[PDB]
RNA sequence: GCUUGAGUCUCGUAGAGGGGGGUAGAAUUCCAGGUGUAGCGGUGAAAUGCGUAGAGAUCUGGAGGAAUACCGGUGGCGAAGGCGGCCCCCUGGACGAAGACUGACGCUCAGGUGCGAAAGCGUGGGGAGCAAACAGGAUUAGAUACCCUGGUAGUCCACGCCGUAAACGAUGUCGACUUGGAGGUUGUGCCCUUGAGGCGUGGCUUCCGGAGCUAACGCGUUAAGUCGACCGCCUGGGGAGUACGGCCGCAAGGUUAAAACUCAAAUGAAUUGACGGGGGCCCGCACAAGCGGUGGAGCAUGUGGUUUAAUUCGAUGCAACGCG
């Protein structure tokens, strides 16, 4: 329970997938919700409008925690990532920060071979 | 656009870092003397400067410190 | 085409009606050119609306037009080495004009006796929203709402 | 990269800092090291570079309109 | 597929029309599924000619092939139709 | 003898030149814990795979290996191969300014000697990620491949071996000479450093072009121009850089290097076409948007085939088949 107020959400934003998650200030999740757990499957899994299906989703089982105010953070190259925020702040909510928290190596392991 | 290290003597050192914080950009990368019109030769001692101002925490790698 | 927007020509109206949208409709099922033959079925059939249904006879051609006509249609794009079925929001000189043609391919099937009398009934139960024609509306939008996945535009 | 400001809320602000240089990154790390290869579309790169400066150069002497 | 052979001047055998139906079973599903095809074989005072129009499910596709004694202008007709077949196959593929 | 070639010294300057040791941050993976719940991952789509034994996402802490974002530059250095975080230690060469010094000490070399990417090999470690082989899932007519999920040698370290690459600038080394332009990089001289100014002068380097050269493409003061010194190499295509022999190597193999036979060509550059599942632009009931048909029915008619004593002959993809 706890009725906290300020929180964070986290939106993973793979090429194949979109995943946004709620958190607070402390870092431990509250709920999540996923483009393709939203009923799109396949070819409509990368995009922004199934991106924003997975906020809506996950701006409601949250009323019981009661945001009003949160922080965003992206993370990968999607489809979706700006169009996800934007079913948040219509969804309403007052967006503090976004930020980027994309994970980039300063040239570390192997990436895989280019496919042909 | 001018090097103002080349306008004087100087030397790029580490501890200067009041000057060195308009060389880098909002997240901790060196910018390119192709935009700031520096000299080949201070562009390669200032980096030079932040790679060492950034071991001694002077300075931040990322901006998610 | 390539090239040449057509030069649009224009219809004259219906004479027992000031409307060149019925005259439209009358064009639609005059099949192999036969208008007398046209216009005889459907002044027959707009009558028997105004008595199943109550109101005058004109205005309740469209109550049973804006309950069959749709506002998105769904197209076949051709994108890479595929093609879905991307929606497109419909112009409203084409929109009427689809709405009408899906009244008569539901009139020419749902047999009952006379031709009268097979348009007469689907036009009351366009009105009251449980006809054929209505679940032809019905199911195109629910094949663009479930492709509201494709689309650079938000309306 | 991090954007707090106040008053209506746009991201309109935010994919300035943002699209500067953080996805041009992550498609590059996404496969392969090449070793070799970024040599070669480095060296076609320049050379394409200096023929949009020897021919818009040679370019301004008319336009036959 | 259906076969229509045809000779001008080269009136057809039993032993060379299931030389045909053999030779044209094998450019059958191992390249392509056809709807009916049309043979037609000549001979030309040196060239033993033969044509053949196959019709697919996008278009219709032809080759000529004019050979040594009827039998190595079939063989080269197949081997000019298959080619045909694979590129017409992966014209429709896209993947 | 001489100082102009070559070399020594005195001051500096730039540099991913090399070898050794330390160390930092980002990220991947794994481990442990907290929260949290039904999906994740992947693809053109999909499945294998993972997950209700709690994954993925998220947060904290830890372990370990490899690589050094931005700077990063037709930038720099090195004989070539090659060399990128940072710091120290040892160390090689290049270059410039002003002199001083020895006095042809030079150039080039068959053999010889050393160095020499990656893969591989031996012994001993290390092993995150990637990934031959291999395994499964797809695609497909088939797919032993491309794609997907995994995944072992290998990639890493030390010490040896191998001695090969489109090891390329497909251009041996050295010296001299012969119109220019725009730069990059790195020293330095003078004048008003009086201002990131102006004039010069070196080194290396990039591009474009003159004469001339070249079969042409192109090269063009860093020549493929004009010359000199020496060395390597070539002699039609296949056979074949192969066989045999020698040498070298643990092995893989390297190196040296034929002949029989066979062909009348092989080849280079450019030209015009044609073609491209190359690029740009444009048109046509070509598609799209619609209407009405065919293919299914009986019949009319033409053809193929079969039949017959003859079923006259010609037309055969589009452009023959209600055609002569």
């Amino acid at each position: 329970r706890k009725q906290v107020s300020d929180g964070v959400a986290h939106i993973h934003a793979s090429f194949n997938n979109t995943i946004v998650t709620i958190t607070d200030r402390q870092g431990n999740a509250l709920g999540w919700a996923t483009a393709g757990g939203s009923g799109f499957r396949g070819s409509r899994k990368s995009t922004p409008f199934a991106a924003q299906v997975a906020a809506e989703r996950c701006a409601d089982a949250v009323k019981e925690y009661g945001i009003k105010n949160l922080e965003v953070m992206v993370k990968g190259p999607g489809p979706g990532r700006e169009s996800t925020i934007r079913a948040l702040n219509a969804a309403g909510f007052r967006i503090t920060n976004i930020t980027d928290v994309t994970p980039i190596p300063h040239n570390g392991c192997r990436p895989p071979k280019k496919r042909r | 656009f001018c090097r103002f290290t080349a306008e004087g003597v100087q030397e790029i050192d580490y501890k200067d870092i009041a000057t060195l914080k308009n060389y880098i950009t909002e997240s901790g990368k060196i910018v390119p003397s192709r935009i700031t019109g520096t000299r080949a030769k201070y562009q390669r001692q200032l980096a030079r400067a932040i790679k060492r101002a950034r071991y001694l925490s002077l300075l931040p790698y990322t901006d998610r410190h | 085409p390539r090239r040449r927007v057509i030069g649009q020509r224009k219809i004259l109206p219906d004479p027992k009606f000031g409307s060149e949208l019925l005259a439209k409709f009358v064009n639609i099922l005059m099949v192999d050119g036969k208008k007398s033959t046209a216009e005889s079925i459907v002044y027959s059939a707009l009558e028997t609306l105004a008595q199943r249904s109550g109101k005058s006879e004109l205005e309740a051609f469209e109550v049973a037009l804006e309950n069959v006509r749709p506002t998105v249609e769904v197209k076949s794009r051709r994108v890479g080495g595929s093609t879905y079925q991307v929606p497109v929001e419909v112009r409203p000189v084409r929109r009427n004009a689809l709405a009408m043609r899906w009244i008569v391919e539901a009139a020419r099937k749902r047999g009952d006796k006379s031709m009268a009398l097979r348009l007469a009934n689907e036009l009351s139960d366009a009105a009251e929203n449980k006809g054929t024609a209505v679940k032809k509306r019905e199911d195109v939008h629910r094949m663009a709402e479930a492709n509201k996945a494709f689309a650079h535009y938000r309306w | 990269i991090k954007v707090r400001e106040n008053e209506p809320f746009d991201v309109a602000l935010r994919r300035f800092k943002r699209s500067c240089e953080k996805a041009g990154v992550l498609a590059e790390v996404r496969r392969r090291e090449f070793y070799e290869k970024p040599t070669t579309e480095r060296k076609r790169a320049k050379a394409s570079a200096v023929k949009r400066h020897a021919k818009k150069l040679a370019r301004e002497n008319a336009r036959r309109t | 597929m259906q076969l229509n052979i045809t000779g001008n001047n080269v009136e057809i055998t039993e032993a060379l029309r299931e030389f045909v139906t053999a030779k044209f079973a094998k450019l059958e599903q191992y390249f392509d599924r056809i709807n009916q095809v049309y043979v037609v074989l000549k001979v030309e005072k040196v060239t033993h000619t033969s044509d053949a129009t196959l019709h697919v499910d996008g278009g219709e596709l032809h080759a000529s092939a004019e050979g040594q004694d009827m039998y190595a202008a079939i063989d080269g007709l197949i081997d000019k139709l298959a080619r045909q077949l694979t590129k017409h196959k992966d014209k429709l593929k896209q993947h």
